[PDB]
């Protein structure tokens, strides 16, 4: 059965045979990569991501500084993409947004904050999957300008992912407080990722990409809390196609 | 003595009380159950438009006693208005939502504007309070839960009327162009409580995509 990776992998292909056909014999770009030969393992969600099978304790037995602790690493780890400890990218089959599973040994407020947060944990998942798939050169310009910005805010986010990390080491950090940092960034992460599945889901390309760019930041228009990086995306996204 | 007195009226009725929390937490533990249900999140004893605890009689639903479910129930009095708090700010939470609130940037600014004091309020209960009584709790939060449940009136689930407009998930609140109609007459209608600079607030923002299309 095919898997979400599988398909892109097959979408490639035939993206490849096509672009070769309409160019008539023109050049492609093509490389070799061994990013797909195994993705999960950089910091990406695909078909077959879990938890932690090192790290995992009971988080109930855990104080509740230490469940603390254990959680936002997962949660971290999870925004960055990779498995977590306690939390654990589930796989996904057809490119979609990346599910995460919390343990049910967290706390019920805990839990419930873990799966608060789960939303941003499955945004960046997904979200580096698309920058890790369109990272390579084989679909359009428009689809690797976006996958570079895409990488680039995610980096930002992994930054402030860090910061929050380590604030949560040295206990100065709440459930509430990290749903209220990034509440912009955020927006920011699920518009991203809705534009990004329905790029992967369409496999938009060239025009088709920049008129799904242009339809997601034109569906909202006017007034913003986070629709400042959707535009940026679609001008980077734009630029070759400019 | 509150328990005695509680067991002689649980004699005569038969052991209709039944202790629903008989005592707990303790005092900080039991401000932290109450600021993580004000919070949105609900308390160890505490569901969010729910009742907390399994006690129906002032003892448990109580501002305080003394009595079994009494210390449980000093919070729980002033709970309910913060489980229609935390109902209210998962209704103005996102800026867009289904139904009679997709589409709409005035809408979205409304509803990103209330979440931002939603989170302010939830941020200043368990950070300004940490290890108060009930009695500090509930004294300090009322002057911004009376204005929650006022907007909690004014706008969705969160409240005994869904909306602004009847109380059920059908009610009149506007989005949307609807909303920038809607928004005029509830804000010369009622600013009754503490929303006049809030409600100035909501106004313009509200304009604010009104004013960009126009």
């Amino acid at each position: 059965g095919p898997t979400w990776q599988q398909s892109l992998e097959l979408t490639r292909k035939m993206l490849r045979d096509k672009q070769s056909k309409k160019n008539s014999g023109q050049r492609l770009p093509v490389l070799p990569a061994w990013v797909y030969e195994r993705p999960a393992l950089l910091g990406d969600f695909l078909p077959g991501t879990g938890g932690s099978a090192d790290t995992a304790v009971p988080i109930g037995s855990l104080p509740l500084a230490s469940q603390e602790a254990a959680v936002v690493e997962d949660l971290l780890y999870v925004l960055v993409g990779v498995d977590g400890r306690y939390i654990s990218a589930q796989p996904l089959t057809g490119r979609q947004g990346r599910t995460f599973l919390v343990d049910p040994n967290l706390d019920l407020s805990i839990r419930e904050l873990v799966s608060r947060i789960l939303p941003v944990a499955a945004s960046y998942s997904t979200v580096t999957r698309f920058i890790e798939e369109k990272s390579s050169f084989e679909y359009g310009q428009v689809n690797h300008a976006l996958a570079a910005a895409m990488r680039t805010l995610v980096k930002e986010y992994l930054v402030l992912v860090t910061q929050l990390e380590q604030l949560q080491r040295q206990g100065l950090l709440s459930l509430q407080k990290l749903w209220f940092y990034i509440q912009p960034a955020m927006r920011s992460l699920d518009i991203l990722a809705s534009l990004a599945t329905s790029v992967d889901k369409g496999e938009c390309i060239g025009g088709a990409t920049l008129s799904l760019l242009h339809d997601r930041s034109f569906s909202y228009t006017g007034d913003s809390q986070a629709q400042e990086l959707c535009l940026h995306l679609t001008k980077a996204a734009s630029t070759p196609y400019f | 003595f509150c328990r005695l007195r509680q067991g002689e009226l649980q004699v005569l009725g038969g052991a209709l009380l039944q202790a629903p929390q008989p005592v707990l937490v303790k005092e900080s533990e039991l401000v932290k159950d109450t600021l993580n249900v004000l919070l949105g999140v609900v308390s160890a004893t505490f569901s969010l438009c729910q009742p907390a605890q399994a006690f129906t009689v002032k003892r448990g639903v109580h501002v305080s006693g003394a009595s079994p479910e009494s210390v449980s129930s000093l919070l729980s009095e002033v709970a309910e208005c913060g489980t229609h708090y935390a109902r209210l700010s998962d209704f103005s939470l996102q800026p867009v939502l289904d139904s009679s609130c997709s589409k709409g940037l005035v809408f979205q600014a409304f509803t990103s504007g209330l979440r931002r004091y939603l989170q302010y309020y939830r941020a200043c209960v368990l950070s300004t309070p940490p290890t108060l009584s009930l009695l500090t709790i509930g004294f300090l939060f009322k002057k911004l839960g009376r204005q929650l449940r006022y907007l909690a009136e004014l706008c969705g689930v969160g409240t005994a009327l869904p909306g602004t407009g009847g109380g059920e998930p059908r009610a009149a609140f506007p989005t949307g162009v609807r909303l920038l109609s809607y928004l005029y007459q509830e804000a010369l209608d009622n600013c009754s409580n503490e929303h006049y600079p809030v409600l100035l607030s909501l106004l313009k923002t509200s304009c604010e995509p009104y004013t960009r299309f126009i």
